[PDB]
């Protein structure tokens, strides 16, 4: 039933004004590791 | 450019026979010690002894880490040097047997020719001809080329999402494809657009140039310490760290050494011998000095140097045996130790003038000379840290240089090591 | 759940900093770690000889 | 009402009370005598100001609460903000994901800022409608003066689906990144519109320090310094190579580096390992102009049996300046107590100064700073208005200090 | 938040099935778009450890949870700066109200001479408590 | 031309100068003095090199500069590069990820060495074609002949998973091990300018496409490594394994090892484990060793201690050699004789042979009798440094007046630490 | 079943009253007439439960029974009421703080049940139909009073279907969850009788009505709590090695919520006991955490058993009794342990060789209390054992004087080897 008292937003982000390659590569990371773990992590969501 | 305390030592200052001057180039006195250090700098230029140490010993303040400064420099930049605070081995992280093993690994320097070209330009058609290949059409202020692309690397090129108009890097060895965003010419064709619109490249699109730069050999160990990629799960190591994990010696720097004599056999690499330097050697427990006099013994162990900063103590770990220079006899031999002595008001007032024609001072006869009789007193360390806010006073009271009621009147300021440790006898 | 999400800020020139092509030498000439699970001990002590 | 930050131990400090020749004054800027040690930071501020001799190692010694630290905190209330001034405890060190030496190291690194300045373009004004055809599109904004319409690009439209603004919403849209950003709803959150250009170029500086680009270039997205999950940084391989290419940027027009400050409280608790350090690390080109301070005279040093000043070693006593700050009188003591009255809504009597005085000069300084509060306090207890000597005879009953609690041990406790 | 429960389905298929594993609940009530007003008290080390141990929802950042889930070491731009700020930033627009607190260290006389020596710095502090 | 290995310390110990009956020669193969020391490192290497018994330590101890690690080096290198040889130093097991135990434990297991043999049926074979509708066939070649292989799904999915195309010289095997091992020639320049880091072009493969290939390797019997964790071998280019899990290590390495020497596609041979400074070593790792060394296989040990009655780290007691009696009773001390002044004079010689310093008679006395007063090991760094200072001085024969230059500027621990009367 | 037994395994509970007045030897303690009498009380005061943080200690001479009564009160407090034995020396971990061990080992002896009141149904299965293609199907149930027909749903299937149950099958349906529990086979058999299978076995049907409200209960330590809801790591209280909790943002929130379910009559308390075994191990932090820890409504009980004297406290250099600061032992009352007399170690022994099903001879008694006076009674008590495989090895029937004075030779108690330790094996 413990909930934390306080929940942000996941990344801490960082305004700049970046290479354009960096954001692309780190989206295409995300999504690479998205389409593999979370089939694996569904049975966890019950408890989440 | 941020003046150091070292920065005005630029060289060892020995004549083209060897001996000793009171060179200009920031050294004066120490005439037997710069002579020994002048001929192990040849030791280094040698390129034929490995395995060797050499002591520095001395009182405080007496200017060896100075004589370590000024070899690092007479070198140059060819050959790397690699300053430690023995104090810096008490990693917390990992042990220190491996942390003293990866110092020793990154002195040796490396230089290799390497004659790579990459193309550059705005990118005009991408045809992929079960890929056979895809030709890629560069464009450049000199000129457009196509490019029979490799289609292995074709992954590559989607993964950028490159397509007609873009500005992009590709390195002909490996396929290193890098999209530098969208042509300056196709900017605006959005009014509003998060792009950066690099300009068109001006020179040859074909960049056929050769980098001669050197890497270190524990560089090159860290390189192939961990794997690359994330093929599962494996993407876990762009995230949690690798603070100098440990290297195994039977299995990754063995091969190391294997390859590199391999490709310095062809011709291609060229190996450079560094110098490691270990200041306040005292500072290192007894097993760091059990394990450093047998491996400097080694056929690779590059020359290093040892500065131990007191005399006959306690070595640490035991707390129960004394040895000269806390280094102890066992590890004392196969050192060459150099002795670091006193200097005379003379010489103390000649490091005084040069300090200050460096930091770019000027300052009358009658005050340097009182400066430098506080060096006699006070160690020399003292009045080269109040020359400064003497000038800083004067330039407050609008004399540009330094007078004699300026170096005196800051001495009351501020206190030195012995009036504080006077002062301070009550325990407060 | 905080709005308030840190946001850090810096230029570009920070990032930038270990990006140059032409600067560069290969490192691929040095690896050993990715041959261990791509190329075999057959094919470089037999075959390629 | 109160904010985050209240009236702390040093909030009275405003700066260093120097005229312009580094004279102090009696009493200015809420820093009272201490003359010489003041006119002394006032030295070593000012050539940290210059930033050209870096390295230098300064000590504050004095008797226990002789403002040692109150001339630190004026240092860095003078500095002023845009310059770094690192305050740590030498407890802090001593840490379990990573090593003494590299806390060291990682401080000074904090303590030095580098000044880059950016030209980026900032849009700042209200949506009034938004498009999509299943994809390209168009954006129209406004401001108070001006309305233009926009072509949703990829990049715009994408974001603009992704985020939830839509007409009616004072927004900023950077066009280097397209950052979307709402600074309230409407008209009255709600947040007027903006005035003056839609489209404007704006400067931005940036005073990022090399631990900052140490850690923004370590890892992929590295920037894990809010919560310092890494253990220490790749010496001579990631640290090296920075400071060139920093020094690249400098001499060139791209950066600049700015000259920070490093304060090191209660340094005795660094250990010998700690010191030797220090020795080496404050010999290099980006090294800040520290201070620190110590209560203790000739102690033992945390590591050996060895006695020496502050309990540091003489090869780094001697690679140092002293400052030693003098005890306070009466006068001072006094004026110091009304400087903190006044910083708190407090307002004694005289004769009620002169009592506090008397007992600040009987036992210590910091108790009377103290007492100040409680007397305030208890005057508001009985309803009163002005803290009177009975109120701070009451307060003096009450709460004990130091010296009059340790005779009270007359009953053995435990040991 | 973005959470999404699943309290069961309509009460009113109850008599479709003659057993089944699903839950009946009533119709809600109210308007389906509804808002309310919560009166929460946190305190401020929550938010430092939600900023430097971050969480959210269908975001594989979560793995930092299961591999890099040690106890947290907020850095002094994070623990002060930032979380002050924007705590003031919350606080100056009529949002939060602060409120002190006391902290009582019991058995104080047995902390190690590193804590009392830190202690210093810490109690001086403009933020510290009572 | 100048490789990674220069001449180091123990650089002219190039071997073990025994005769074949190990009788020890007055100098051969680097070696001098030490007749009954050497002749015991010898006794000691015929064992190594049999491999019959295991638990033999062999601890060698004198005075500082005898030549205790001069003849662990000479044994190092008279024993053949097959058989393991850990040399490692006795602070090496102080890790922090490894306690004092474990990684004792990898130590041991490293020395000992196991010649695996694998043989596997290879098709090896140009692909010309790949043909897919699921169902497909495969067409490979080689310079002698050509065939047609029917696919499945199995095969397809490794067809795609990894990219073959046609041309791409593919190693296939039973179980389908497929690797992308080398690209044609025929389709020349695949890449006009920028080419794969993976990617390169080979000649096309010879004989028929079923080869047998045989594969031989040393692998130690610390690869436990290998299987400690679900990493592909890699854990071992670093820190890694840290638990040493007993149960996993014996009962699976001990039995399928033991099962191969069986099958006859492995074998043991033993190897030596040098610990250079063993009295660092805690009472711990000692009454470890005391168990360790009567286990089945067990490499034999090398010890280099010069201490005499010591304190046993750990503790307050004290010793020989600094460690417990308990252990001496399980070793087996050699003796390592101080040098005379024939012997030293004749190891300054062999060292001057190996950086080409030719050096006078004259300046050969001198520097003997220094080396006779001050030290061993110094008179061997005043050769290379007069050879350096005559080198500047347009010199070919370093002369005793150059010894007595250098003499002066590099001053020994003795003359150094009787200079420390001004006690800064 | 098998569970060799152990040297404590012989007491199932104190020998008291319903007046806690202790019997000399029932329920197989034997003498200690003050000490039990106190242990009683305690425990009294133990399945009362409504005053928490409290100590008790028990010290005397080695070998007098501390940790003997405490496992007697362990046994006699029986099960639904945690009861957690620890050595001092296992907080020493070095995956958490000493303080953070306590503090799990003091919430593992704090016990929530949660009743909850599912409504089930329970019967053979008599038919079952599925029309595979949603797919829809039928399911039948007999008890011995009645049986009915049910129109199985999709989800119900579905369940059904992964169970895969089968006629004859007796199974539980949560109505709730539709979780399908088989508990067995009635008296049914051969699915094809011509195809291979195991042997078959049966049981008897449920009885009474077919649907019937049961009531399920759920007991869960407070430390499983704290830990299930440490992090999101899934199936977490088991993990093998891994506790981090944090203090605020989870030990509160769980106290909180254990308090308001206590409120509405969720789950209320059920207080438990903390043996604390050789506790002059802990340190002196221990001890200053165990000041505090105590003051809490959620500090259950714990006891401790000293053998230390005027000794050092570890960690420090302050001599205090029984190795314990006068700051923690202000709290805990201590209880005095009687070395046991003659008659008492002679029962003693009788009884702990009738447990071992060993038979000795009225002089073999008299010889081993001899023994077991002039040395301690743990060797008396292993030479019975010891003493007991001669005789079988001659194929005897009771142990003698004779076998009991053999053993006794081959062995050395305590000092039989230190007096023969002349020859200065080692030091
Ligand atoms: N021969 C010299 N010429 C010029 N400056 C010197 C010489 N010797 C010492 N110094 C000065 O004295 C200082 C001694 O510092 P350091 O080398 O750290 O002391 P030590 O090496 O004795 O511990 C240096 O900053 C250096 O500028
Ligand atoms: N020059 C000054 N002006 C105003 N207040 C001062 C001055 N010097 C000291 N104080 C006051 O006296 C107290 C001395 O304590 P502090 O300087 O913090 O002790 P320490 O420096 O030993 O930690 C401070 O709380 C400060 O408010
Ligand atoms: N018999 C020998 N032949 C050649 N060189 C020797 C001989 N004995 C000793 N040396 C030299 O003397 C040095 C002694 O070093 P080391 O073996 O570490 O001393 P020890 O083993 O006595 O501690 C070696 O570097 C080696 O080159
Ligand atoms: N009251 C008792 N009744 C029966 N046996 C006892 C009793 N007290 C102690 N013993 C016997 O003493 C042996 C060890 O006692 P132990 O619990 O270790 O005492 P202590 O806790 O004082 O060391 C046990 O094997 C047990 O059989």
């Amino acid at each position: 039933f413990v909930m934390p008292p306080v929940e942000a937003p996941p990344p801490s982000l960082h305004a700049c004004h970046p290479p354009p390659w960096l954001a692309p590569r780190q989206a295409a990371f995300q999504e690479q590791l998205a389409s593999e773990l979370w089939p694996r992590a569904r049975p966890l969501h019950r408890i989440v | 450019q941020r003046i150091a305390s070292h920065s005005h030592v630029k060289g060892l200052g020995l004549d083209e026979s060897g001996l000793a001057k009171q060179a200009a180039s920031g050294l004066v006195g120490q005439e037997n010690a710069r002579e020994a250090c002048g001929v192990i700098v040849e030791l280094i230029k040698s390129k034929k002894m490995a395995g060797r140490a050499v002591l520095l010993a001395g009182p405080p303040g007496t200017g060896k880490t100075a004589l370590a400064l000024a070899i690092a420099q007479e070198l140059g930049s060819k050959v790397p040097f690699c300053p430690m605070v023995g104090s810096e081995v008490y990693s917390t992280e990992i042990k220190k047997t491996e942390v003293l093993m990866e110092n020793f690994r990154r002195a040796i320097g490396l230089r290799i020719k390497e004659t790579k070209e990459v193309y550059e330009g705005e990118v005009t058609e991408l045809t992929p001809c079960t890929i056979s290949h895809v030709i890629i059409g560069l464009k450049t202020a000199k000129g457009t080329k196509q490019l029979k692309l490799d289609p292995s690397i074709f992954e590559s090129l989607q993964k950028e999402r490159v397509e007609a108009g873009d500005v992009i890097y590709i390195e002909a060895n490996s396929g290193a494809v890098k999209r530098q965003g969208r042509c300056d010419t196709y900017a605006t064709e959005f009014d509003l657009e998060a792009e950066e619109y690099v300009p068109l490249p001006k020179g040859d699109v074909h960049k056929k140039k050769e980098i001669i730069q050197d890497v270190t050999l524990h560089d090159l160990d860290v390189a192939n310490a961990r794997p690359q990629g994330g093929q599962d799960i494996l993407s876990m190591m762009g995230q949690l760290m690798k603070p100098k994990k440990t290297e195994i010696t039977d299995k990754l720097r063995g091969e190391i050494n294997k390859v590199v004599n391999k490709y310095i056999d062809q011709g291609i690499a060229e190996l450079v011998p560094g110098v490691l330097f270990v200041d306040e050697v005292h500072m290192l427990d007894i097993e760091c000095f059990t394990y450093l006099h047998r491996a400097l013994e080694s056929s690779i162990a590059p020359i290093v140097i040892f500065a131990s900063n007191r005399g006959n103590c306690v070595i640490r770990g035991t707390e129960d045996i004394t040895s000269p220079h806390g280094i102890p006899l066992d590890l004392l031999d196969r050192v060459m130790i150099i002795r670091t002595m006193l200097y005379t008001p003379q010489e103390m007032k000649q490091i005084i003038k040069i300090r200050a024609q460096t930091e770019g001072i000027n300052i009358s006869e009658e005050a340097l000379n009182h400066l430098g009789e506080i060096g006699t007193k006070t160690t020399l360390r003292y009045s080269v840290q109040l020359l400064t806010p003497a000038n800083l006073l004067a330039k407050i009271n609008g004399k540009d240089s330094i007078e004699k009621e300026h170096v005196e009147e800051i001495s009351e300021l501020f206190y030195d090591a012995k009036s504080s440790a006077k002062i301070l006898a009550d325990q407060q | 759940i905080t709005p308030g999400i840190c946001f850090s800020t810096a230029s570009l020139v920070l990032r930038a900093t270990d990006v140059h092509p032409l600067q560069r030498i290969d490192m691929g000439r040095f690896d050993l770690i990715g041959l261990e699970g791509r190329v075999s001990r057959y094919e470089a002590d037999t075959f390629l000889p | 009402v109160t904010r985050i930050e209240r009236i702390g131990a040093h909030s009275h400090i405003r700066g260093l009370g120097l005229d312009d020749a580094l004279e102090p004054r009696q009493a200015s800027q809420g820093m009272v005598g201490q003359l010489a040690a003041r006119r002394a930071a006032g030295v070593v501020l000012e050539m940290i100001r210059e930033g050209k001799i870096a390295g230098r190692a300064v000590l504050i010694a004095g008797q226990p609460g002789t403002g040692k630290t109150a001339i630190a905190m004026g240092m860095a209330q003078a500095l002023g903000p845009d310059t770094p001034f690192t305050a740590i405890a030498g407890s802090e060190i001593f840490s379990l994901e990573m090593s003494k030496t590299e806390a060291l190291t990682q401080a000074f690194r904090r303590s030095i800022g580098v000044r880059i300045k950016e030209e980026t373009e900032i849009i700042e004004g209200e949506v009034v409608e938004i498009q999509i055809d299943r994809k390209v599109g168009k954006l129209t904004l406004k401001t108070t003066e001006m309305e233009t319409i926009y072509d949703l690009g990829t990049k715009m439209i994408e974001s603009l689906t992704k985020d939830k603004v839509q007409a009616g919403d004072v927004i900023t849209i950077d066009k280097a990144t397209g950052k979307i950003s709402k600074l309230g709803r409407s008209f009255t959150k709600f947040v007027q519109c903006p005035d003056g250009e839609l489209q404007k170029r704006k400067e931005v500086v940036h005073t990022v320090s090399l631990h900052e680009i140490d850690v923004i270039n370590s890892r992929t997205q590295g920037f894990l310094a809010l919560f310092s999950g890494d253990t220490g940084e790749i010496k001579s391989e990631v640290r090296e190579q920075i400071n060139a290419k920093v020094a690249e940027w400098r001499e060139e027009g791209k950066a600049e580096i700015i000259p920070g400050v490093l304060f090191i409280d209660e340094v005795h608790m660094l250990d010998i390992e700690s010191f030797s350090f220090l020795n080496r690390a404050l010999e290099s080109d980006m090294a800040p102009v520290l201070i620190m301070a110590t209560n203790r005279g000739i102690t033992r040093i945390r590591g050996t049996s060895y006695q020496s000043p502050h309990g540091i070693p003489i090869d780094l006593l001697d690679r140092l300046l002293i400052v030693s700050t003098t005890p306070y009188s009466e006068k001072d003591t006094k004026q110091i107590l009304r400087i903190r009255c006044e910083e708190e809504d407090v307002e004694m009597s005289e004769d009620a100064y002169t009592v506090l005085t008397r007992i600040g000069l009987e036992t210590s300084l910091r108790y009377a700073i103290q007492l100040i509060t409680a007397a305030s306090l208890v005057c508001r207890k009985r309803k009163g208005t002005e803290v009177q000597v009975d109120d701070i005879k009451r307060v003096y009953s009450l709460f004990l200090d130091e010296s009059r609690s340790t005779q009270y041990m007359k009953e053995y406790q435990d040991a």
